[PDB]
């Protein structure tokens, strides 16, 4: 109840773009925004009050509206130098909040006719936040449209998008849903900070024309509290006792101070836990320990939170076990940061022995250095985020020391000699294969008390009703966390009665964000399960019965804001603001955006015949870099194409991949389901130009252009419509055509090659169209490069009966 | 002392580690000596594996791979000074051996990475073999996927021991003789042909000559863990495995679950290795090598 | 050295090793060739010589682990284990080229198949590939010199030129009977006749004489 100030002091811009009536700006817009709803008054919006002095109103109902006040840095008179506003108000921690924010954010970009002010609008859209991204400027325009969880996803737009109403009768009804529930709870800083990041997703903060705004409102709200949270837990250990006098004389004190400390935590063998599974559960619990992977993971930064009270903005980067993270720099936190890591790796060492470690590297954080001076030129812009890189350079060789010395020494001697329980190996388990737990063997083969543990999630867990779940204390029922805890899954429907206890450590959510009501303080989760077990995806394929495997990492991601800002204009763009949004974007695509592909996709070109014919795959983590789906052979390589045009949608030819698909049988196994499938997508990136693909072996590899086009649309395309009509014919005559295309190398197989191409044609079928039909066939021949596609042809049509 | 060189045909081999359808490249040493005192009793009496069981006077390095004629030394896990691009930096990781000269160059950031991760691909194939289990009672038989190392048909593994010239003697008394090495060895696999060779002179143990990279996944012992650790770059694994030989003829049970050390880690101060043993309930002991041996 | 049989498997009829074109052969994945794997020469006549060695005397061996001695001195066990004497050299092919040069281009011809359902007279036609039957295998097996490990402290019982003799005899009917009868898969249908040629006993000087003529014997 002393941080409360950190968020509500933007919410000026998007009022009067739904018309609502008020005057002024944006401190005069919420300070009364937060008196016409806020109090449950039925008063008009249109001739509200501005000063009052109430000796009996205290904090939680003056300075909860008067937490805004004043946060520009043009009207910084009125709260100070007319008495306005005293020290004991949050106005003040939000007035140097933005000032901070906006001045290491706010910059006019590198247009012609500058000197342009950002003022009141009711019409500006928000533009791409990949302009900057390479050599070339771009203008798409971000559609501030509604975002908050509904099919499809949202695409960048070249046009001008048409002011509406529909939209916008939708965004300040949402915030009639939680905007209502301001009051003395834990809502403050949990539930905000959540649901309005896809709401506000496409809105701008700004008005100018001589920028081209890529900020929203939420990578500004959050760097509001980031910045502004951050800096009152370097409050008080500083020695403010009035906060007039930090902004008074030392308004300039960050000239060469240290108030920031920017710090990760990363848990290195993530994958390593995944994919280590030996007979059954290769179809249950591949996805199972992922999803418990990252779940803690979650929970991870969350008792990093729950020891000081900081927030989940704080994380700017989410993703894959790893969250960069803000914090002020003073010693107390610094101090219960290493209490943090120590100790829940401490508690890693009683379930997993030498898999999970984490670590925190440390940069303590200037405040000039973000932004850029007054008289930067070219030699002297330039200088100004080489340190921006070098926060993050000298990061990663905070944490190439912490992952080399892991464990100390007294530690690993209490386990490297011992057999705990002190029993035999007659019972040792089969999935994660240990000795120590007495092993419960039930569903007839040995199972740890862990393998136990996920057999009882997949009851619930991958059904498409029970995604909510709970972490509560250290209990015994459930999954063992760090730091005092157990997790469990269930639903929050008729169980609000065990969720409105304070027995519970970590509350969460599925994916759908939802508003109006609580069911968790939700994530970015997969809940693409079309059917529960590996073995549902063979049972029903006319064709052949393979699980086809699908693997796929985003490209050249350590270089994503190290050197993808600093091509174009010299590198001015980088901040924080600019740097966490595409870092909120990757939160949706790989996330949530990918349900949208999957349930309803639109390319189909070896199923076809229904347009909304759901993928029958199952993601294993959606999740930031890399994605990882398996399902039969067929759903999965026209999406894993057809999610990549989603892609090139996005990056619009600066971001390149490579993925993986190969085809397995069912009761294949998992460590050689990662480690064939780790060359697919191991070389095609391997491509000159990285922007590939590699189906089935490593000898095809295809860029992702000569794949849809040349393979599909154009070869196979060609072989099974001739016939299309003849939907069953000879697939026993196909499997001799490619015998040839290994033999190409000989003289005589040109002669064989169309030798056995009018071997089809007769008196018993329609021979308007063959000749051509050959010719084509027949030029593909002698190119060694053409065939190369055609092989892959062949093989779809095969693979397909 | 001398060293000695030891060339092999590794053609396909298959050393696990946590299972059989995965395998490894390497063969940390509790492994290969762990079979010394197994294709012993073999050929001795139980008494030259008694006349080895806990003396670690001699010291050997594991199995190793070398594609041609240079040695793949292992990747060391120092930090690295990647002043370069951040790809170059996930490069690394990808990147498991070396040559026997480039290390120097590697450690600060100042090397290639596209031709050692280009030898990758030299060393050999990670294949796999489907098999078809057993007729469990009369019922239908399943299969199990077993899956394999193999070499390239230049290649095989390297290995560098050194001690007691008389309990050195017995090793090559033994390897002469050794049959087929690696886990599942009564099929096809792990069959080999030992070869000697002189050593190269390149890679003398720097015990305490300021190079402290090992060659072998080892460990001190309990209390002098506490002194060589504190600039220690070191990762851990898993030692485990069953046990269940004649002379213990009974159910099969497992070692006891150790811990060792990396096998190219680099560490601070010089440190001493000795046989662990890993018995845990029963007649005759099984135990662990750890006793390493170093590198310019 | 120790005894490794050596041999020149050649097929006869043409073998089909599933490694599980829709059903392939055994493909060694560096040269593309067929070989023989080391455990469908093993895993097979275990099913033999515990049904010539074993039922003779009305036995029945539900399970691979209750095998005679002969049979377990030989492939091993998990309960008793006397000793794992035979480890098989996995094989693959010797002439690609006289193979090839003798008029094949493929090396893994196809053969058709059906399928009437004698409902209504229909064909299922079905594709089966094989091993050309000329493909000529090299093969090698290896008895060791074996000094047996005593699981009793009777300490360090070597087997001399009296026990092991038992054991060629063992192997003699192990590869006596693979002539008559099949390698591979899809059975009771002439796929994989094999014939076993240029065997020969390999390392005393006055043992090695009696070691041919059981394995001349076949």
């Amino acid at each position: 109840e002393t941080v409360i100030g950190c968020l509500l002091h933007d919410i000026g811009k998007p009022v009067q773009r739904a018309a609502l009536g008020y005057r002024g700006r944006h401190s005069a817009i919420g300070r009364a925004f937060v008196k016409k709803i806020w109090l449950r008054d039925g008063r008009n919006p249109s001739e509200f009050a501005d000063e009052v002095y109430e000796p009996d109103i205290e904090v939680f109902d003056r300075r909860i509206l008067d937490a805004i006040s004043y946060h520009h840095s043009s009207a910084l008179r009125t709260a100070a130098e007319n008495g306005r506003l005293a020290a004991d108000a949050p106005a003040y921690v939000a007035y140097i909040a933005d000032n901070i924010a906006a001045g290491t954010d706010r910059r006019k970009a590198d247009s012609d006719d500058g000197q342009g002010a950002s003022t009141w609008d009711s019409d500006t859209p928000l533009y791409s936040v990949f302009n900057r991204f390479g050599a070339d400027t771009a203008n798409l325009t971000f559609a501030p449209e509604m975002l908050d969880d509904r099919e499809p996803m949202n695409i960048p737009s070249a046009r001008r998008i048409e002011f509406d109403k529909y939209r916008y009768t939708e965004i300040v009804n949402k915030l009639e849903a939680v905007l209502v529930d301001l009051e003395c709870s834990d809502t403050y800083l949990a539930s905000l900070l959540n649901v309005l990041e896809a709401t506000l997703s496409f809105v701008p903060s700004s008005t100018d024309a001589s920028e081209v705004v890529d900020v929203s409102l939420f990578d500004h709200l959050k760097l509001t509290g980031a910045l502004g949270a951050c800096i009152w837990h370097y409050l008080q250990a500083t020695g403010q006792s009035d906060f007039k006098s930090a902004l008074f004389d030392k308004q300039d004190t960050f000239y060469n101070e240290k108030a920031f400390l920017l710090t990760t935590f990363d848990v290195s063998g993530i994958q390593d836990f995944i994919y280590t599974i030996h007979s059954s559960g290769a179809a249950k619990m591949l996805r199972a320990r992922s999803f418990y992977l990252e779940m803690l993971t979650e929970h991870l930064i969350d008792e990093l939170l729950a020891r000081v009270g900081l927030s989940r903005a704080n994380l700017n980067y989410s993703g894959g076990g790893h969250a960069y993270l803000l914090l002020p720099n003073t010693e107390f936190a610094r101090n219960s940061l290493e209490e943090f890591e120590r100790e829940a790796n401490e508690w890693l060492l009683e379930n997993f022995a030498t898999w999970l470690f984490i670590a925190t590297g440390s940069v303590p954080l200037a405040a000039n250095d973000l932004m850029r001076r007054p008289n930067e030129s070219g030699p002297q812009a330039h200088d100004r985020a080489l340190r921006y890189s070098g926060l993050y350079r000298e990061l990663s060789e905070q944490l190439s020391a912490k992952k080399l010395a892991r464990y100390s020494a007294d530690q690993l001697r209490e386990l490297n000699s011992s057999d705990h329980d002190g029993q035999k190996g007659d019972r040792e388990c089969s999935v994660c294969h240990t000795v120590n737990r007495t092993i419960k063997t039930i569903n007839d083969l040995l199972l740890c008390s862990l393998c136990q543990a996920l057999t009882a999630a997949s009851q619930q867990i991958q059904s498409e009703s029970r995604r909510f779940l709970l972490i509560s204390e250290e209990s015994s029922d459930g999954l063992p966390l760090p730091f005092g805890a157990t997790l469990t899954f269930c639903s929050e429907s008729g169980a609000k009665q065990a969720l409105q206890q304070p027995q519970t450590r970590r509350l969460y959510a599925k994916n759908k964000f939802f508003a109006g009501e609580s069911l968790g303080t939700g994530l970015w989760v997969g809940d693409y399960v079309a059917q529960m077990e590996f073995g549902d995806y063979v049972k029903r394929a006319s064709g052949i019965a393979r699980l086809g495997v699908l693997r796929l990492d985003v490209d050249n991601l350590g270089q994503a804001f190290t050197h993808g800002f600093m091509k174009q204009g010299n590198g001015k763009f980088n901040t924080i603001s600019r740097t966490a949004a595409f870092s909120r974007m990757l939160s949706l695509f790989f996330r949530q955006h990918i349900n949208y592909v999957l349930k309803h996709p639109k390319l189909r070109p070896l199923t076809g015949d229904d347009p909304e014919r759901s993928r029958r795959a199952t993601i294993i983590y959606s999740g930031g870099d890399d994605v990882f789906v398996v399902g039969a052979w067929d759903d999965v390589i026209e999406f894993g194409i057809e999610l990549r045009e989603r892609f090139h949608e996005f990056t619009q030819g600066k971001l390149t991949v490579s993925a993986g698909i190969g085809m397995f049988p069912d009761k294949y196994p998992i460590s050689v389901m990662a480690r064939e499938v780790g060359d697919l997508e191991g070389a095609a990136k391997s491509l000159p130009g990285k922007n590939g693909v590699a189906l089935f072996d490593p000898e095809f590899t295809f860029r992702w252009d000569e794949l849809l086009s040349k393979v599909i649309e154009e070869k196979y395309r060609h072989i099974a419509d001739y016939f299309r009509c003849n939907e069953e014919r000879g697939m026993a005559f196909i499997y001799k055509l490619l015998e040839l295309l290994d033999q190409r190398g000989d003289r005589i197989t040109e002669a064989r090659w169309v030798y056995f191409l009018m071997r089809m044609r007769g008196p018993t079928d329609d021979t308007t169209r063959f000749q051509q039909f050959a010719n084509r066939l027949h030029q593909w021949f002698q190119d060694p490069s053409d065939a190369k596609q055609l092989k892959t042809a062949l093989h779809l049509y095969i693979y397909r009966n | 002392m001398n060293s000695r060189l030891f060339r092999f045909d590794v053609v396909r081999t298959h050393f696990g580690d946590h299972g059989l359808e995965s395998s490894t490249i390497g063969c940390p040493a509790d492994t290969l000596y762990s079979a010394l005192c197994v294709e012993a009793l073999r050929m001795g009496g139980q008494q030259l594996l008694d006349e080895l069981v806990a003396c670690s006077t001699l010291r050997l390095t594991d199995l190793l791979p070398y594609v041609g004629p240079d040695y793949l030394v292992p990747k060391p896990l120092k930090s690295v000074r990647s002043d370069s691009s951040s790809l170059q930096k996930k490069l690394a990781k990808k990147i498991g051996f070396l040559p026997a000269a480039q290390l120097g160059s590697f450690l600060d950031g100042t090397a290639d990475l596209d031709d050692l991760a280009a030898r990758q691909t030299k060393i050999g194939v990670h294949a796999v073999s489907a098999k078809a289990a057993i007729h469990n009672g009369k019922k239908d038989a399943d299969p199990y996927r077993v899956g394999y190392f193999r070499f390239e048909p230049d290649a095989g593994l390297w290995l560098l021991a050194t001690g007691s010239e008389s309990e050195l003697g017995l090793l090559t008394r033994l390897l002469k003789g050794i049959s087929a090495l690696g886990g599942e060895r009564t099929s096809g696999f792990g069959a080999f042909i030992p070869t000697e060779s002189e050593v190269p002179a390149a890679l003398t143990p720097t015990t305490a000559a300021a190079s402290l990279m090992t060659l072998t996944t080892s460990l001190p012992t309990d209390d002098e863990l506490e002194q060589a650790l504190a600039g220690a770059t070191y990762r851990l694994v898993k030692r485990s495995g069953f046990v269940a030989s004649a002379t213990y003829a009974e159910t099969p049970r497992r070692k006891r679950d150790i811990y060792k050390l990396a096998a190219g880690s680099v560490f601070s101060r010089p440190f001493q290795g000795g046989i662990l043993d890993v018995s845990l309930g029963g007649n005759h002991p099984v135990y662990s090598y750890a006793r390493p041996l170093f590198l310019a | 050295a120790k005894i490794e049989i050596t041999g020149t498997i050649t097929v006869v009829t043409g073998l089909h090793i599933g490694a599980g074109v829709d059903k392939p052969v055994v493909r060694d994945p560096l040269t593309k060739w067929p070989m023989i794997p080391g455990t469908s020469l093993k895993g097979k006549v275990r099913t033999l010589l515990s049904r010539q060695y074993g039922a003779d005397t009305e036995t029945f061996y539900r399970k691979p682990n209750d095998d005679p001695a002969q049979i377990r001195r030989l492939f091993g066990d998990t309960k008793e284990y006397k000793t794992g004497r035979l480890v098989f050299r996995d094989t693959k092919l010797t002439n690609k080229d006289d193979l090839e040069a003798r008029g094949a281009k493929t090396l893994t011809e196809v053969k058709f198949e059906n399928a009437i359902n004698r409902v209504t007279a229909k064909a299922n036609p079905r594709q089966m590939e094989r091993v050309i039957p000329g493909s000529e295998f090299a093969f090698s097996l290896v008895y060791e010199v074996s000094f047996g490990t005593p699981d009793e402290e009777q300490k360090a019982s070597l087997p001399s030129s009296d026990e092991i003799i038992e054991d060629f005899n063992a192997i003699a009917r192990g590869l006596k009977l693979l002539e008559l009868d099949y390698l591979g898969g899809s059975g009771t249908r002439g796929y994989g006749q094999v014939k076993f040629s240029d065997l020969k006993a390999r390392a005393d000087r006055s043992l090695l004489e009696m070691l041919n003529h059981e394995l001349a014997a076949v």
